[PDB]
């Protein structure tokens, strides 16, 4: 029932009703959440008296003292929320005029007091939410002018009187917000009173497009910068919806979650620069060709589920005429996420210039192949990153990506990929740096694969079922720049010696899940298969499940930067001596779960010279004194990381010793 | 004579003792063949001294036989106290077990001895002949069982270990059988009665060598009562010179007729009901139908009575060595004696010779010549056992009946047993 | 509509070939590849491959391979599974499956009628059992043995023998008929009985007569061993 | 003295043949019959097979039959036994002997040879277990089965249904949770490790064994058998 | 009536056909006992009939060699066939390398050959005639060595396969016990010994007796180089021969069986045990089992009697159970095809210059020591190089010389022994 000091004072679900008087006096911080509070013992306090931080939750506290704030004038911030008073005196805050912060969450007040704020002057944030109101009355007179954020969610005001604002002309609101508030009617210049409203917050507030074209006449000349607005039952405009609010400088909106169906030509033409723009969640059928007339400054367009779902017998198809794009001169990122448009036509993005960035994941519902011009459109823009997973792709044609030239990025997994790499289908790529391929049903490799790409840096093939790999001239010898390569779960059979030949910048490689185990044994025709041989820069490398049960010394022979390396899950017995003996600078090992039953120190001399951490929690120990010994004794004298050192490290080989913890010799 | 001219098996002694150092330098550099060649040498030379020794002792040249029967107790202590070596055992087992030197032997003397009868008189004297030993049989268990009631052993127990196993074969026929159905009916253990049976017979079988002995010199003092010769009271072609051939001719059939009785007996007719026939009994009928048939010149039969005496006169000393050394272990005899089994054991064949006796006079055979055939015969111990006991006696011309009264006797023992195990209990 | 159709079931004795056809029709045949599932008499599926018509490329489960071979016929739209070495526990229903395949959101599977495949051991027995009795018997320098052996019929003439076995040696003939002794062998050890009962008396044990003993039966053209009894010192 | 010498080899793969021999040099080879006689670790001796002088009669063995060959070649006084197919639980040490007979059954023996058969283990295998082993109800009652995997398989998941007598025939959900057009009223969800079957009310044809595999390797493996809804 | 009457090893025709009916019901049953009864009635039966066949044909009979040399083929021609029946090859070799009656044949020829010579005559021969016999061998050593070095053949083949077979007493005693030495000393097979040596034996038998007849007509030629059937010249005799007692009971020979044996035993104790090597080189038992014979025939232990009872047992065991031993040595030692291998125009050659090497030996030898050279020639080179005491009779009467009959059981009888020891010698001293 002790409370820890490090500076602070953490007093959670003790459900104590009076605070704790052991405090040091010299701590700053103090938490009271998940306890009940009674009254204020200004004295316990008072002890200390130095906290800057205080915090009481889930509280309910039915009046307050007005001498605890002489009694600690250190105190910046206060939080109440869920707490029982509702009615509140400017008595007790006579003395509390040194707050900064503060939070009055939860508390029903009903009606506010005279000037109860008129005192304090040096706060900054106030916020007060799940209150029942009806008036934004909060001071007789002018006051408070050092505040920015004002919160009055979860209200029940109904309609804005300039009265009511006219306390903050002396201010200047830097983001307001009366959201979950239903509010019908304005009065005529309450925006202007008030001052300079940068920042305003409307949400799930019924408008329609009526009283919302009202409220954009009264946003005239106002100092706004940032408008939201959402769920709002904007289901269509018109021209003059937003034809008053073009005597402003706006810079961002919001148009989620709106149900929009229909927008008019040119509804958007009274807003010559707007920096970002979202709009997802609604249901549009049909997009004009003038309906974006007018948006010169734009760089972020979101459309995320902004179409309307296909549906058979609704034959809703979802179109886009084409050219309706070529008003956006300054954009540069586009999204269309998870929508049903039926397919590319030849001028859908024509005009676009500043483009950098497009992500067209799952967004169409029938793309089956990739033609000559597919991507004609997209000619004169430098597109940096393209994304196409989730498209039911089935196969693609020669000179198809002549197009994009300056493309370094190119994703295409998770797709339904089956055919034959002619290499002429990367024929226009010149800058391209990563590929992914990984989740799809098969490809054929050939000699001439890869052979148009040679500043490549990154190829992933994950499960992929890959066929021909074996050819006598590396399909991956044109490249020599890669630092990556993957090659998992492909369940591959036999490879050549020289798959891997010129390439000296490998950093990652990584071939678990595949079937390997046969080449590596001894009696294979021919000898050991060394496939690992010049790679002077492997970091990592894993091996992780292929069945292995001997490993020829002369494999690790070039790994003089190994750092890591994993073993697991395979069928490991007895390692042959002097293997790790080139492995200078080695800081991890892996081999959970091996059949291994012996521990020498003569196969890890080098080996545990330092490591970082260790991992052998499974396998069938022998623990008996003429090999365990060395472990025994040197997991005692040794300082490296090994966890579940103690529940998991079990022998069983002595019939006695079965089931015995190996940790106790 | 001199001391220099006393023959020792016809040898000169100055020749003898040649051989002497012979075998005393192979018995201590230890050095001797495990096969034929070097077990005959022993056993030549050991038999000439021991049986020369045994026919010029005071008492034991007259009651006791001489020579065959100082020898084979002398084989038998020597085996007892480790006098032999290992080898020295191992080629004698060599030369008469595996190699069956004993069964050439037996089938040289009866081919010699059966094909020199009249044809017109062989039936006649055998129809007679089975119901004697049938008598001795009620002889001998009619004093078994009065032994028996005087020493208080209940009649069972008497039937069941003592008259049973002295009457039966031997341990080849008569010892395994009867354990077999002793512990197929009874079904109480089986490996204890070949103990205890084993050594009643042995102890059986010397005092059959002893009163074998005795009854010559018996017959002797009273000449009414011996024949001397064929044991028939109411029956008292040339040949040119014989040559080699005739005599290598009759170990030809010696060792045809052989093969032919074991083909017989162990594949075409196992066995008439109950009775299983060995294999020496087939032979004796094969060889006298072979004599019915009139195949076989006159001259071939005085031939094979050549090889016979070659075989019964002189390599006779020969085979009591092995007989002693192979045949008989004197450590179950010292081990299992007591005073209540040698005299039951003595009262038992006394009693089976006069029932004999008794049984070849009601049918005009030779009293004595017809005790030695039935009864002793029958007590003894197999083939050995009838060996030796001819030759206590002098009496060789009559190892014909002697084969008869030990297998078909077996044959007819191992029956009444049968019955008897079920009938008693 | 689409339809896969195999031979039907039989049954083979150890042997080296067994060929299962299937065949389908009602699609191109070429386009999509065949797979194989193997079930064991009430327990789960097990999977060994795949083959893609087209060009007859194959991927293997690593168990099956080296014993197993898989190829296909696109004339005749058939394909062929074989067997190199039928053995015993590999009785098991077996099924060929068509599959609708790509990386994600189709039908992964769609099956066949199936065959069976019985590998019978083929008829044995009559052999006469030999079974020893005093298992592991435990005695001190100067004591008695009395193994004991016993049969299931008559064995004929007698015909049966001992050996003995030292720790990491061939064994030695002691007693080659049920009676007689080899050459070498001293004058304690000793056999008797005849019919189906046997035994083996050793009369004065030594220091270097504790090994094992067996019981040997020639008399058929069917020779059989018995178990071996052990014979240590307390 | 009377010698027999034998060797060959050791450690063969589950499938494959293999080959021994023995030389004589002490006897008459010829004119005598010989054995071949293999006793397994820990067990008793067994026999394996034989034959005459010119290779008149051979017989083996019930075991072996069908798939060992003996044979011998007696001018280089030398005996061979052939091997083929050669299967698990044969490891053994194998021996050479004379049989003479009556006199005397086995009186030559030779040193023996060890042989050994191969057996690996499983490479990529994510195990799956299901969770009810088996599940008895009534018609019209909602049950409810479940699936773990070893390692994290994301959404690549489905369902078979197996009648008592017929093939399986007939995935359910083509991904986790997404039906394969005919079937109605079932359901199913879960991602990562862990995932649910559930069905809405029973029907009389809904009294069978399911099944459950994973997609994410291409060595598929199928699950352990699954409860077996009866009655 | 030729199908009643005609003798088969003395039996009617009808008593053989009930001895082979019994054979025959014993091959189709598959019994049989495997010992001595066992072996020897499936012996003799073969042998008898096989004997006959060979003994009555024209031309075979008296150059091949007849009755002994035809059933050694045809019992390997059964087993090469592969006629036999295990059981019966089992039940041939038992009683032949288990009960070893070799050893108990071959002791029984040697002791029986030596002991019958006189002791008078042979005190007399050890100063004249034996180093005539000495000579002989030599003077044949040289010649078959050079004539060896024309066709190429090494030393150690021709000294050790070609020149000792001749000189010996035929294959009963002088072509068996070679073999065995052969096989024991060096360590080879034996079968390829007796298979290439038996047909070399025989070739030069028919050589001898082509020879004797040219000598005669050298003789009638030439006048001092003869005498008329003397072997001696210049000399006197007086000697007056005892005599034995004429009854020869069955107690004489089995005495001689007690001598054969014994001298076996202490042949085979000082061998293995007292002195295993004079010299460099080990000698067999069986040179020891002659010298310790003649040197009790020297001393003058046995009585006049038991000489003579052990030649009558000598000639049981070498006239009636040599058919039985024949089918053993042709199951045991015969190789069909080295016999076929090893008739050519140079193993014909060899075996002709051989032989004429020896009787000049044997000729000038003989000059040297008193004897008429040409009657010490058909005696000394022509005498001892043939089928052992078979052709004796043979040589004798294709010259009118009978009177050295005498001489020519000395040479066959007590070389026979000579030929042993140099064989341990010779054999010891190569290799
Ligand atoms: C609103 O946007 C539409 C989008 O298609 C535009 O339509 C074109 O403008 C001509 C003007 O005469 C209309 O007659 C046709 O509907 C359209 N022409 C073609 C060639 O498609 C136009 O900006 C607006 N709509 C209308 C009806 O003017
Ligand atoms: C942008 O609009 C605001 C609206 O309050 C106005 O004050 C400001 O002067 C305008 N800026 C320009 C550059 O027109
Ligand atoms: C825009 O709205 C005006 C009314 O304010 C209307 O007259 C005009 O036709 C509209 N222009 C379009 C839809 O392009």
């Amino acid at each position: 029932k002790c409370t820890v000091s490090h500076e602070v004072a953490d007093c959670s679900h003790l459900k104590l009703t009076q605070v704790p008087d052991d405090l040091p006096t010299n701590i700053t911080v103090l938490n009271l959440t998940h306890n009940q509070l009674r009254r204020l013992p200004a004295a316990n306090f008072t002890r200390y008296s130095q906290l800057t931080s205080l915090d009481v939750g889930f509280n309910t506290i039915s009046k307050l003292e007005p001498e605890l704030c002489q009694k600690l004038p250190m105190l910046k911030v206060l939080n109440l929320q869920h707490n029982e008073l509702s009615q509140l005196s400017d008595k007790t805050f006579a003395f509390c005029t040194n707050l900064t912060e503060l939070h009055l969450m939860s508390n029903s007040i009903q009606k506010i007091k005279n000037n109860p704020f008129v005192k304090q002057k040096n706060l900054i944030t106030l916020d007060l939410s799940h209150n029942g109101l009806s008036s934004t009355k909060l001071g007789t007179q002018v006051q408070l002018e050092n505040l920015q954020e004002l919160l009055l969610s979860n209200n029940k005001i109904q309609a804005l009187k300039s009265e009511e604002l006219d306390i903050f002309a002396n201010s200047s609101l830097k983001k307001l917000e009366l959201s979950s508030n239903q509010i019908k009617e304005f009065s005529p210049g309450c925006f202007h009173a008030i001052g300079r409203l940068f920042g305003l917050f409307l949400n799930n507030v019924q408008l329609g497009p009526s009283l919302t074209e009202k409220l954009c006449l009264e946003l005239a000349n106002t100092s706004i910068r940032n408008l939201s607005l959402s769920n709002s039952q904007l289901s269509t405009t018109s021209n003059t919806t937003f034809l008053g609010l073009k005597w402003t400088n706006l810079t961002m909106l919001d148009l989620s979650y709106n149900n929009l169906n229909v927008v008019g030509n040119d509804s958007f033409a009274w807003l010559p620069q707007l920096e970002y723009f979202f709009l997802e969640y609604n249901n549009i059928q049909h997009l004009f060709s003038h309906s974006l007339h007018g948006l010169f400054n734009v760089r972020y367009l979101n459309l995320k589920r902004s179409f309307t779902k296909q549906s058979i017998s609704l034959a809703s198809l979802p179109k886009i005429d084409d050219f309706s794009f070529q008003w956006l001169k300054c954009l540069e990122h586009l999204n269309m996420e998870d929508n049903d448009i039926p397919g590319i036509k030849s001028n859908m993005f024509t005009g676009l210039i500043n483009l950098k960035y497009l992500s067209l994941s799952n967004s169409f519902t029938s793309l089956r192949t990739l033609t000559n011009e597919t991507f004609v459109s997209l000619a004169h823009s430098p597109l940096h990153i393209l994304n196409l997973t989730k498209n039911k792709i089935s196969k693609i044609e020669s000179d198809a990506f002549s197009w994009l030239g300056h493309l370094e990025v190119l994703d295409l997994g998770l797709n339904e990929i089956g055919q034959e790499l002619t290499g002429q289908e990367w024929r226009g790529l010149e800058n391209i740096f990563e590929i992914y391929l990984s989740y799809n049903k098969y490809l054929q490799l050939t000699r001439n694969s890869f052979a148009l790409v040679p500043s490549l840096q990154r190829l992933m093939l994950r499960r992929v079922a890959l066929k021909n790999v074996d050819s006598s001239p590396s399909p991956f010898q044109p490249l020599r720049n890669l630092t990556i390569l993957d090659l998992s779960n492909n369940n591959i059979a036999n490879i050549n010696d020289d798959m891997l030949e010129g390439l000296e910048k490998l950093e990652i490689l990584d071939l678990q899940h595949n079937n390997l185990a046969r080449l590596w044994k001894h009696a294979n025709p021919g000898g050991p298969i060394y496939f690992l041989k010049g790679l002077s820069h492997l970091h990592i490398l894993n091996l992780e499940s292929n069945g292995f049960d001997e490993i020829p010394v002369e494999v690790f022979k070039d790994l003089f930067e190994l750092k890591i390396i994993d073993l697991g899950l395979n069928n490991l017995n007895t390692l042959p001596a002097s293997v790790f003996n080139n492995q200078v600078s080695l800081k991890s090992l892996n081999l959970q779960k091996n059949l291994i039953t012996s521990v020498e120190k003569k196969v890890f001399g080098p080996a545990f010279r330092n490591l970082t951490e260790l991992d052998m929690r499974f396998n069938p120990f022998d623990c008996t004194c003429e090999s365990i010994a060395w472990f025994v004794n040197w997991i005692n004298e040794t300082h490296t990381n090994i966890p579940e050192l103690s529940s998991h490290y079990l022998c069983n080989t002595p019939p006695h010793y079965h089931g015995f913890p190996v940790r106790l010799f | 004579s001199d001391l220099l001219g006393f023959k020792i098996f016809g040898m000169p002694l100055p020749l003898y003792a040649f051989a002497l150092i012979t075998l005393l330098l192979s018995h201590f550099y230890n050095a001797l063949p495990t096969d034929i060649v070097g077990g005959f040498a022993i056993m030549f030379i050991i038999g000439a001294i021991f049986g020369e020794i045994g026919k010029r002792l005071p008492i034991f040249n007259k009651y006791i036989g001489g020579a065959p029967v100082m020898i084979f107790l002398v084989a038998a202590y020597f085996v007892y106290a480790g006098i032999f070596t290992q080898k020295e055992i191992d080629a004698i087992s060599n030369v008469m077990d595996k190699s069956n030197f004993l069964n050439l032997f037996i089938a040289v003397l009866i081919t010699g001895a059966i094909l020199s009868v009249n044809r017109r008189l062989l039936l006649k004297s055998l129809l007679g002949y089975i119901p004697t030993i049938l008598m001795g049989i009620v002889g001998a268990s009619i004093f078994g069982i009065a032994i028996g009631l005087v020493f208080g052993i209940p009649v069972d127990r008497i039937m069941m270990l003592y008259v049973l196993p002295i009457m039966g074969g031997g341990n080849g026929a008569g010892a395994v059988p009867l354990s077999e159905i002793y512990h197929s009916v009874t079904g109480r253990s089986r490996e204890e009665y070949y103990s205890t049976a084993i050594a009643i017979l042995t102890i059986a079988n010397i005092f059959a060598i002893v009163f074998a002995a005795v009854l010559d010199i018996i017959g002797k003092k009273h000449t009414w009562l011996s024949g001397e010769g064929e044991l028939v009271r109411k029956a008292s072609e040339k040949t040119g010179q014989i040559t080699h051939r005739e005599t290598a001719v009759g170990l030809v059939l010696s060792t045809t007729c052989f093969l032919l009785a074991y083909v017989v007996a162990k594949k075409i007719l196992p066995s008439i009901g109950g009775v299983a026939i060995h294999y020496f009994a087939w032979m004796v009928l094969i060889v006298a139908a072979l004599n019915a048939s009139g195949l076989c010149s006159p001259e071939i039969k005085a031939g094979a009575k050549r090889l016979s005496d070659f075989f019964s006169k002189q390599l006779l000393w020969v085979l009591m060595v092995g007989v002693g050394v192979c045949y008989t272990d004197l450590q179950e005899i010292i081990n299992a004696i007591t005073f209540a089994n040698v005299v039951i054991a003595a009262i038992i064949v006394i009693g089976a010779v006069l029932g004999a006796a008794i049984g070849g006079w009601l049918m005009g055979f030779f009293p004595i010549e017809s005790a030695i055939t039935a009864g002793l015969c029958m007590a003894n111990r197999g083939g050995s056992g009838d060996l030796e006991v001819l030759s206590a006696c002098n009496r060789m011309n009559l190892i014909s009946y002697a084969q008869i009264s030990s297998r078909l006797g077996g044959g007819i023992v191992l029956v009444i047993a049968s019955i008897v195990f079920g009938m008693m209990i | 509509e689409v339809q896969l159709v195999q031979s039907g079931a039989e049954v083979k004795k150890p042997g080296e070939s067994l060929k299962i056809s299937c065949k389908g029709s009602g699609y191109s045949f070429t386009n999509y590849w065949v797979g194989w599932v193997r079930q064991m008499p009430g327990k789960g599926l097990e999977w060994m491959g795949f083959i893609d018509p087209s060009d007859s490329y194959t991927n293997y489960a690593d168990s099956v391979k080296g014993r197993f071979t898989i190829s296909a016929d696109k004339s005749i739209s058939t394909a062929y599974l074989q067997m190199n070495c039928l053995t015993a526990s590999d009785t098991a229903m077996y099924y060929c499956a068509r599959e609708l395949y790509q990386g994600y959101m189709d039908t992964f599977d769609s099956w066949g009628q199936g065959t069976l495949v019985t590998v019978s051991s083929g008829g044995g027995g009559s052999d006469i059992v030999l079974t020893q009795s005093p298992a592991t018997l435990s005695l001190s320098p100067g004591e008695r043995a009395t193994l004991s052996c016993r049969a299931s019929q008559s064995v004929s003439s007698n015909y049966l023998a001992w050996y003995q076995q030292k720790p990491g040696q061939a064994p030695r003939l002691l007693i080659y008929d049920s009676s007689s002794r080899a050459t070498g062998v001293p004058a304690r050890f000793s056999g008797s009985g005849s019919g189906t009962d046997f035994t083996l008396t050793i009369s004065s044990l030594e220091p270097e007569d504790f090994a094992v003993y067996y019981c040997h039966q020639y008399s058929d053209i069917s020779p059989t061993f018995g178990q071996g009894t052990k014979v240590e010192i307390k | 003295e009377v010698q027999l010498v034998e060797s060959g080899g050791g450690l063969v793969q589950p499938g494959g043949s293999l080959r021994l021999s023995c030389a004589a040099s002490g006897f008459t080879f010829r004119n005598s019959a010989m054995h071949w006689v293999r006793q397994a670790p820990g067990k008793g001796l067994e026999w394996v097979s034989s034959i005459w002088y010119s290779g008149s009669n051979t017989y083996y063995a019930d075991s072996v039959k069908g798939r060992f060959t003996i044979s011998r070649d007696n001018s280089k006084n030398t005996l061979y036994l052939q091997m083929n197919c050669l299967t698990a639980e044969d490891t053994a040490v194998y021996y050479c002997a004379r049989f003479a007979g009556g006199w005397g059954a086995y009186d030559v023996w030779g040193q023996g040879t060890l042989v050994t058969v191969s057996s690996g283990g499983g490479g990529s295998d994510i195990q799956m277990t299901q969770s009810p082993s088996s599940l008895s109800a009534s018609v019209g009652d909602r049950v409810t089965i479940t699936a773990r995997a070893s390692q994290s398989i994301g959404l690549y998941l489905a369902w078979y249904q197996q009648k008592p007598g017929k093939a399986p025939k007939l995935l359910i959900y083509a991904a986790s949770s997404l039906q394969s057009g005919v079937p109605s009223r079932f359901s199913g969800s879960g991602s990562g490790t862990d995932f649910t079957l559930t069905i809405s009310s029973l029907q009389p044809e809904d009294f069978a064994t399911y099944y459950c595999q994973q997609g994410n390797t291409l060595s598929y493996t199928f699950g352990q058998g699954t409860k077996v809804e009866i009655k």
